[PDB]
């Protein structure tokens, strides 16, 4: 019933909470407590696929029936057919040592065909089975998509709109359309969560009807089978006329079966099997890490680069040093002349996205002017970290005016400090750490579009320091991550001054 | 893709993806990678063949048809018949 | 160096010197009472007093009770020698147990030097004692001598469990609150002591006991000692400041006394409840009566009634007053000084802080109000101790605080009727016709505590000049374990002031006690007329009188209020519908299991929300538990909670009133340009400080009016847990005692077990509500108070811009120059915000506290903890079982955590389990871990056969560790002989193995209810149902000994062996793992630390099938890796890949800092090389083109310049751990590179390449650069 | 501090360590016999810590 939207500031308002709200939506998840632990549910699956969608609530019927109650048919198995177990007529008469060793061989050759048939069993899980719960989670991905296709079709049409007739600066819009594109990319972002969540949960459940419905039925098998086994060995010892009696009980002994011989899930095994070299690879292209700075010493050279496996380019002063800081080479910036950019268009943020910011830095304090340390600014808008007084100012500002600005006290006292920020779309919270104290937690719900350039930039002006470790994530940082962060990397072995 | 590979036109629909060399392709494989390598979309996607396996028609209590949706197999030969059944575990290994 | 340097029995004769009949001041005639003097200045007199204050001199009960919580009333208690030789014993015990701890030890010490002023000279010229201050101690010879005191200990008067100090008063002086001081007079007894509720501490302590537990008497003699100090010092603050409530409202209390001076000496959180500019008042109140003690003194020109000398006796007050002294001799006082004393003597001793000394249970606040009253004894050493208290080391008492839970240890505490009636003082709560009123009555301390707004004073509207000398208050430090240490370290424990010789006062002391404010009853039955219900009623609804009648649980409040046999339950309608279904006895078992599954369940729920920023965690049915807000669903209060935020879960939303900030206003200096840029400067820094000052206020407002209320909530619904524990039980109790002799005989029923189980369930469900509750808390705090702070800060940094520029620029004249630079400093400090950190003002909320408690949790779930220390094999965990070693048990040198048993008897360790923990129950969730080392079979003997490793069985009941062939196994049995087992199975025909001969992580845990799990290198292998299992009766020990090992060669190695009280999770699991191995040495391919000087064959993680080899020896030639390893088999045992195969590297020390022979991480060393049975130097020259650099194999004296030094790293690995690393540095400190391999032509060539430096830690999990260091071990042995 | 290892240049955790101190000569770092940390004139006595 709202006014229809005319400022840019109305639209970014909208299609913030157009974000936000999908987020929420499409990566719902709900822990449960099942037959064979707890698997994270995708909360909407029922009411997208149409699957234990019949009750008020599928998660809750799902916690009930069970992973196998998801498919469409249950009872697939065929007992496999077995070579019959037949004791040669010719060892009756064998002498213990070689009557003793040629059961042995028997008793190897059998828990190997145990080992075998196990196979036969997981083969048919995986063509009878799996092959279902992979059809749940390749329609569950559609599902995604579908959704997906729908929010940016409605977004493309607020643009759209506004574009064709409204009185919003021509390159107002331009900022607007720059950002709304980031903003998809943000929305891609959040529907692969949302196709992660599925797949984990759809491989969970799998698993849990290998353990529940299909490896029973292998045990069950696999105790009528040693039970005839332990028959015709007992029958066969009994048989044996070169051996005295109490050769047969130890004999008999040495050789009977029991369940602990069949018995081999391996759940690790199970989740194991659906980590590929592409499971891996995919991991490591699409984390968090935007930039990861790294820095060494070669002879006659000084190397700085990126490890985040991302399109970031560096671009830095021929002559920057570099020194031992916590636990690696540190830059050294002398404050005059020295300078280091890094470009990626991630940096540039915008309206939706989450990121951090991470480094260690050790500053020779002196003047109290307000000096660039390191941030991205263009148009007047971004993000900026100053030296100021004694401590540092965290800046940002969006392009309606409204900015943060946050002093944090203490940090020149020429000992390393690390510093932590976090920008969080989702919560709308800003944080900021200290060493290993909270120093900041603000609301963010003011602050609108951020969008900056592509770079980022590291000047620290008039104050010569030493920076190590610089990071920037596409997520935000919680305080267990910060923690665990600035310790581990603290104790390297490395004993310290004050 | 690492799952039932040899089966997916069953479980995706593909939409194809124009690469030029050595614009979007070169020695090192995708320009920008397999992941944020930007291709543009084939005007033949509209010509691809639709032959559904089966095809669920969902009608109502008037026996009326509400949708019909397709299902597309996977491409491969079938059966014939039951392997499992008649599969006998090799006891003696050669 | 005990305080009480004899030890008295009360039927002593009177010596006239420490032991004699004595009399105190009094109105009129008093009787003489025998007392003794325990230590200088102090003294103890086992009596009911009835003679400090002849008005109430009878030890009945009065006509109307008194509005306390609890109070006792015995007439008899202490008429007896025995019972006064009894009370001086304990005194004493406690007067020990206090000075025992440094914090106790400087109070003592103050009390002592403390003596009171003399100032009953009206002549200024002459200093002479206060009478009152004095006693006059009996003689044998009938004399008496009058003898000055600082306090005496005295029984307590009619109402036994009432401790106070009284002291005399003067006709004019006020000597408690002038700094004159007088001698104190405490009404105390050891004999008895307060029971409370605790919720708190199940985050740190998931065991903690059920019911009450009693108050530490060592802790509330030391709360009395804390005011006698004040009362000595002549600080106390005056009895009429009193935090005032609101008592108007139904949901309030009727009304509670509590005085700012009892607030100061609790300390923690209830002194903070205090704000700043009243702290100040006090502090300067008393700095100033401190200085009028010093002009005092500077006058009085000699001394009356002492042989003793004005010197020495102005000495007593100087050392006293900590006064400063100057050439001349005049007094006066530092600022500093009595800042640093005033500040020991009212935050540095308090109750808070000395629980923190003791580590007992206390209450975090009196808020928390005492619930009973408890006899005991202290005086045996069986019972309580001067260093445990009731919590004695080495046994069941130590852990959880046992020693204080009443039902745990309750031989110890005797359950007394409290005097103070049920419903004694009460509100009357009606709800309107929801059929007429249903009236309940509602006990005074269960009402919310609604702080007066008249409570918070500050002078934020007043403006300030600035000026070019005003300075800066400093930071104020909050106090630390470490602050204490320094005044203790600091503190002067030399002179204790003498006893000297007095003239002799009159045979009558004439004095009267002090007077007491006398205080309105408050009154009794207020009734209320409401619409809906409340909190109270709900809560009140989920009670029930015991009786012979099955009850049943209702989800409807109504129902629940209107009949005695329905309990209301925030439980589903499912839980109400199984819980009061008749149920057969064949299936009475398993309805208790489901039962308790279904309760531990309900009450374990967490809904995590996504959506806001302060809150994780919401736990929904303290909705319909409380009837918190209102609606029906809990889906309704998940929701309130979300959009409306904390504030939907209080039950009055408190007024935060801050005003407009007053304005800085600046003196201007003509022609001055120093001082005019110094009161910019000022201005500035004050205005940091207007920051620091309204987050103080609102800090302050919030701990008293919110967060009180969310404590309450807090104690509210462990009150509704424990009601739904209790109807639970008295329906399944019901349910068993339907049955017939023949049916009970059948089913082992027993309700202190599943008491126990349930009980477990509550606490876990109480670490939720408490993560929750306190994220509320604070939310509030963030969003719904300091946001107005905020707000008023900013708009007064605007003022003062303003104000500043418009200084600036008037004064441009005098400024010239740098006017510009000014405007800068100014626009761009009052531009930013100064941040709210919680952290700075209050305790608890540190990061690294958290990560504190969750470490402390699994400490305190250990309750077998078996580590070698010094020179023993131990039990680390407060339990201290016995540990028995065979003598064939070998200890690793290099690491004597890892033990090696072989297949002998005497090659052994038993365990002898504390009776408190041996294992005996349906219910009781349990886990184990430990590492082991399994040697490779060899032999066909071993094939099929099972031995025991680990036992604790007995007769067929318990637990035990079991290996066999490529087995290890776990087994459970209950009493009945019904059995679970469950395995993990590792090949020996494997090309390498994770496992053969290799240290391995091992836990297992068990959940009685579910399920048995067992873990391998921290990831889950198998799990069974064990939910069929009856009673498990396990052994009082625990034996590791190898147990039907055919095979005689057989041995394993174990280390790190736990036992815990719970069920592991699969965090807990892994934190563990990694925690355990050792990420700071390097280890080799078998899991022992890497050594220096040991040769090992080389295996490359990326291609592990290859080994390494040479070449060529020499600059020219290179190290290759080369392949196929081989293989060695036993046919039916094993087939692997041959490890002993190619060229063995030996680890060298170089820059290597002692003598261990482990290599650390980030060791400088050398590396070796063997080739046919010789030693060369690895080495390679950098400078060759391109960044793989090829690894040489050199004579050692010809590496010349040649890059050697090696940094060696130690990487985690899954399933393995082993990962190590090498970094190849020139002798310039650069790079080389990690050293890994390289493809030339088709050689495989070791390569020094910076490629890998470039790359993030794990990067598949292929790396090139990670390798193995595998040493010949015996338990692998193949041929060499 | 010193090291019984001329190469060694950083401390580390476990180190066994020398303490000197500048005053007229070097003096190093005894243990008495009451526990009590006293600087001394001969190296050889200097008790080596951790
Ligand atoms: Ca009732
Ligand atoms: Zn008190």
């Amino acid at each position: 019933d709202n006014s229809p939207i005319d400022t840019d500031k109305k639209y970014y308002l909208w299609l913030r909470e157009i974000f936000r709200n999908y987020s929420f939506d499409i990566t719902a998840t709900q822990e449960i407590n099942t037959n064979c632990g707890i698997n994270k549910v995708v909360t909407w699956f029922g009411k997208a696929l149409n699957i234990l969608n019949t009750s008020d609530s599928f998660v809750e019927e799902f916690q009930n029936l069970g992973a196998i109650s998801l498919i469409n048919k249950k009872e697939n198995l065929s007992m496999p057919i077995i070579e019959s177990y037949e004791i040669p007529n010719d060892m009756l008469g064998l002498p213990l040592n070689d009557l003793n060793e040629k059961l042995f061989n028997i008793y190897s050759k059998n828990t190997a065909y145990f080992k075998k048939i196990y196979y036969n069993f997981l083969d048919q899980w995986w063509t009878q089975y799996y092959s279902q719960y992979f059809d749940l989670i390749c329609m569950a991905k559609r599902s995604v998509l579908a959704q997906e296709t729908l929010i940016k079709r409605i977004i493309q049409k607020k643009l759209s709109y506004l574009i064709g007739n409204s009185n919003i600066s021509s390159d107002n819009l331009a900022l607007m359309n720059l950002t709304t594109t980031n903003t998809l990319r943000d929305i891609s972002n959040e529907s692969q969560i949302a196709m992660n969540n599925v797949d984990s949960f759809l491989n969970n459940a799998a698993i849990c009807v290998f353990e529940s419905n299909i490896y029973p039925k292998f045990i069950s098998f696999m105790e009528q089978c040693i039970n005839n086994i332990n028959i015709k060995t007992k029958e066969f010892i009994q048989k044996c006329t070169n051996i005295n009696e109490d050769e047969k009980l130890q004999l008999i002994n040495q050789n009977v079966f029991n369940s602990l011989d069949f018995e081999f899930l391996n759940i690790q095994n199970m989740k194991s099997l659906f980590s590929s070299e592409t499971a891996l690879l995919i991991k490591e292209e699409t984390w968090p890490y935007e930039l990861v700075l790294y820095a060494f010493k070669e002879p006659g050279n000084n190397v700085i680069g990126d490890a985040s496996g991302k399109n970031t380019s560096i671009e830095y002063s021929k002559d920057i040093g570099l020194v031992y800081g916590i636990n690696s080479d540190a830059l050294y910036l002398n404050g005059s002349n020295q300078s280091i950019s890094f470009s990626n268009d991630f940096f540039e943020n915008g309206l939706t996205n989450s990121f951090s910011i991470y480094f260690w830095l050790r500053n020779l304090g002196k003047d109290t002017i307000k000096s660039k340390l390191i941030g991205s600014k263009e148009d007047n808008c971004g993000w900026e970290i100053y030296f100021q007084d004694t401590g540092l100012v965290f800046n940002m500002i969006d392009s309606n005016g409204n900015e943060k600005n946050i002093y944090l006290s203490d940090v020149s006292n020429n000992s390393w400090h690390y510093i932590t920020i976090s920008v969080d779309r989702l919560k709308e919270q800003l944080l900021i750490f200290i060493d290993d104290n909270l120093v900041a937690n603000e609301s963010i719900k003011e602050i609108l579009n951020i969008y900056s350039s592509n770079i980022i930039s590291l000047l620290s002006e008039n104050n010569p320091s030493y920076i190590e470790g610089l990071t920037i994530l596409n997520k935000p940082t919680t305080s267990q991550e910060v923690l665990s962060n600035y310790f581990e990397v603290l104790n390297n072995s490395y004993i310290r001054d004050s | 893709p690492d799952r039932f590979n040899n089966a997916l036109k069953h479980f995706y629909r593909k939409q194809y993806y124009k690469i030029d060399y050595p614009e979007n392709y070169s020695i090192n494989g995708f320009v920008n990678g397999q992941i944020n390598a930007q291709l543009s979309l084939s005007d033949r996607n509209q010509d691809i063949i639709n032959k559904p396996e089966e095809i669920i028609n969902l009608l109502n209590g008037n026996n009326v048809s509400l949708m019909r949706s397709n299902i597309y197999g996977d491409g491969l030969k079938s059966t014939v018949d039951d392997f499992y059944s008649n599969y006998k575990i090799p006891y003696n290994r050669a | 160096m005990p305080f009480v340097n004899k030890q008295f029995n009360y039927k002593d004769p009177v010596n006239g010197v420490d032991i004699a009949y004595i009399k105190i001041p009094n109105a009129g005639q008093m009787q003489p009472v025998k007392a003794f003097k325990i230590h200088n200045k102090i003294w103890v007199i086992p009596e009911r007093d009835t003679f400090t204050n002849p008005e109430e001199g009878d030890l009945n009960p009065p006509p109307e009770a008194k509005q306390v919580p609890v109070s006792y009333y015995d007439s008899t208690y202490l008429s007896t020698d025995n019972e006064k030789d009894n009370y001086l014993k304990g005194v004493t015990k406690l007067f020990e147990r206090i000075y025992s701890t440094d914090l106790g030890r400087m109070l003592l010490t103050s009390i002592v030097r403390g003596i009171p002023f003399w100032g009953g000279s009206t002549i200024d010229t002459e200093l002479k004692v206060i009478d009152t201050n004095c006693i006059n101690v009996i003689q044998p010879d009938g004399s008496y001598r009058s003898e000055e005191l600082n306090l005496v200990i005295i029984g307590p008067s009619a109402d036994i469990i009432q401790f106070e100090c009284k002291s005399f008063g003067h006709e004019v002086l006020n000597l408690t609150r002038n700094g004159y001081g007088s001698t104190q007079y405490i009404r105390f007894s050891p004999d008895f002591t307060f029971g409370f509720e605790e919720s708190l501490e199940v985050d740190t302590n998931p065991l903690l006991g059920a019911g009450k537990f009693a108050t530490d008497p060592a802790v509330t003699l030391a709360h009395q000692l804390i005011h006698a100090g004040h009362r000595l010092y002549g600080i106390a603050i005056n009895p009429n400041r009193v935090f005032k409530v609101n008592t108007n409202a139904y949901y309030e209390m009727s009304g509670l006394e509590v005085s700012f001076e009892e607030l100061r000496t609790f300390g923690g959180h209830d002194a903070k409840f205090i704000d700043s500019l009243q702290e100040n008042e006090f502090r300067l109140y008393y700095y100033n009566k401190f200085k009028d003690i010093a002009s005092t003194l500077n006058k009085a020109k000699s001394i009356v009634g002492t042989t003793a000398s004005l010197q020495y006796m102005k000495n007593v007050f100087k050392e006293k007053y900590l006064l400063s002294e100057d050439t001349s001799g005049k007094f006066s006082v530092d600022k500093l000084k009595f800042d640093k004393l005033y500040k020991m003597l009212t935050e540095i001793y308090t109750e808070d802080n000395f629980v923190k000394f003791f580590k007992v249970l206390n209450a975090k606040t009196f808020l928390n109000f005492d619930k009973a009253v408890f006899k005991i004894n202290i005086v045996p050493k069986v019972n309580y101790t001067i260093y445990d208290g009731f919590n004695l080391r080495n046994t069941n008492l130590a852990a959880n605080f046992n020693g204080q839970n009443t039902e745990i240890n309750n031989m110890n505490f005797t359950k007394l009727k409290n005097f103070t009636g049920l419903f004694e003082f009460y509100k009357l709560l009606c709800v309107r016709g929801i059929l007429n009123d249903l009236c309940i009555k509602v006990n005074n301390w269960d009402l919310f505590f609604s702080p007066s707004e008249d409570n918070f004073t500050n002078d934020l509207n007043k403006g300030e000049e600035i000026t070019s000398d005003t300075n800066i208050e400093a930071a104020e430090e909050n106090i630390s374990l470490d602050l204490i240490q320094q005044y203790y370290l600091t503190f002067n424990f030399d002179n204790e002031p003498e006893n000297i010789s007095i003239e002799n006062l009159s045979s009558d002391i004439i004095g009267q006690l002090e007077l007491m404010p006398n205080i309105e009853r408050f009154p009794n039955g207020k009734k209320y007329e409401l619409d809906k219900y409340t909190m109270f009623h709900y809560l009140r609804a989920q009670e029930f009188e015991h009786g012979k009648s099955r009850i049943a649980l209702t989800n409807s409040v109504n129902e629940a209020l209107l009949n005695p046999s329905r309990v209301y339950t925030f439980f589903s309608s499912d839980y109400v519908k199984k819980v009061n279904k008749a149920t057969e006895a064949a299936m009475f078992l398993g309805w208790v299991e489901q039962l308790v599954y279904d309760f531990t369940d309900e009450t374990s729920e967490v809904s995590t929300t996504d959506k806001i920023a302060d809150i994780t965690i919401i736990i929904p049915y303290i909705g319909p538990a409380l009837n918190i807000g209102n609606m029906l669903y809990k889906d309704d209060f998940v929701g309130a909670l979300i959009f409306s935020g904390a504030v939907i879960l209080l039950e009055f939303i408190p007024e935060i009133a801050i005003p407009v900030l007053g304005t800085f206003a600046l003196v201007s200096y003509i022609a001055n340009k120093v001082l005019t840029v110094q009161t910019i400067d000022n201005a500035l820094s004050k205005r940091n400080e207007k920051w620091d000052e309204v987050y103080k206020y609102i800090v302050t407002n919030w701990l008293a009016k919110v967060n009180t209320q969310i404590d309450l909530i807090r104690k509210k619904m462990k009150e509704a847990l424990e009601n739904q524990a209790e109807a639970t039980k008295a329906i399944i109790n019901y349910q068993y005692n339907q049955y017939t002799e023949e049916e009970k005989n059948n089913i082992n029923f027993n309700i202190d077990d599943l008491s126990s189980k349930l009980n477990e369930s509550i606490n876990k469900a109480m670490i939720n509500i408490n993560k929750f509750l306190n994220q509320c808390s604070v939310s509030y705090l963030m969003n719904s108070m300091i946001p107005y702070g905020v707000k008023r800060l900013e708009d007064f940094d605007a003022s003062l811009k303003d104000a500043l520029l418009k200084y600036i620029y008037d004064n441009r004249g005098t400024l010239i120059g740098q006017v510009d630079r000014l405007k800068d400093k100014v626009n761009n400090t009052l531009s930013t915000d100064i941040p709210f950190q919680l952290s700075k003002y209050v305790d608890n909320q540190r990061l690294l506290s958290t990560f504190t408690e969750y470490i402390k949790n699994i400490i305190n779930t250990s309750i077998l903890n078996l580590r070698y220390e010094s020179n023993h094999l131990i039990d680390l965990s407060r339990y201290a079982s016995k540990i028995n070693i065979g003598s064939k048990v070998n200890f690793d040198p290099i690491d004597k955590n890892q033990i090696q048993l072989f297949n002998l008897e005497s090659s052994k360790i038993e365990v002898i389990l504390k009776n408190a923990i041996v294992y005996n129950s349906m219910y009781e969730n349990f886990s184990t871990s430990f590492w082991i080392r399994i040697p490779k079979y060899f032999n066909s003997i071993s094939l099929n056969n099972e031995y025991t490793i680990i036992n604790c069985m007995e007769n067929n009941s318990g637990w035990k560790v079991s290996l066999n062939y490529g087995e290890i196994i776990w087994t459970l049995q209950d009493t009945q002989e019904i059995k679970q087992r469950v395995v993990f199975k590792y090949s020996q025909m494997i090309n390498i193995s994770d496992y053969i001969n290799r240290w391995i992580f091992v836990t297992i845990t068990n959940n009685r209810l579910n399920n048995s799990k067992i873990y391998i290198n921290g990831r889950l292998i198998d799990q069974k149902p064990i939910s069929n299992l009856g009673n498990i009766h396990a052994s009082n020990n625990i034996m590791f000994k190898l147990d039907g090992c055919r095979d005689t060669h057989r041995y394993i190695w174990i280390k790190y062996f736990n036992l815990f009280d719970k069920e592991l999770n699969e965090k807990e699991i892994k934190d563990l793992y990694d925690n355990q191995s050792n990420s700071g040495i390097l280890k080799d391919f078998w899991g022992d630390y890497l050594q220096y000087d040991k040769p090992y064959y080389m295996l490359n993680l990326y291609d592990p099938n290859k080994y390494v080899d040479v070449n060529n020896v020499g600059i020219r030639g290179y190290m290759y890796l080369k392949g196929p390893r081989g293989s060695v088999m036993t046919t039916n045992i094993y087939l692997n890949s041959s490890l002993y195969r190619g060229a063995k590297f030996i680890i060298k020390k170089y820059a290597s800092g002692n003598k261990d022979n482990i290599v650390r991480n980030n060791d400088r060393v050398y590396i070796n090389v063997v080739v046919k049975n010789k030693e060369y130097r690895l080495a390679t020259n950098a400078s060759q083109a391109g960044v793989e650099k090829i690894l040489s194999a050199l004579e050692i004296p010809d590496v010349g310049n040649l890059s050697q030094v090696v940094v060696m790293k130690s990487k985690n690995d899954q399933g393995i751990t082993n990962k190590c690393k090498m970094n190849l540095q020139d002798n310039n400190g650069n790079d080389i590179g990690f050293i890994g391999f390289h493809q030339f032509n088709n050689i495989a060539k070791l390569v020094a390449s910076n490629w890998y430096n470039r790359q993030i830690e794990r990067s598949s999990r292929t790396l090139g650069c990670s390798w193995e260091f595998i040493p010949v071990d015996d338990g692998w042995g193949e041929r060499p | 501090l010193l090291s019984i290892n001329p190469n060694k240049q950083y401390v580390q955790k476990l180190d066994e360590v020398i303490i000197s101190v500048l005053d007229n000569m070097e003096k190093y770092i005894d243990i008495s016999e009451d526990n009590r940390l006293q600087l001394i004139d001969n190296k050889n006595n200097a008790k080596k810590m951790i």
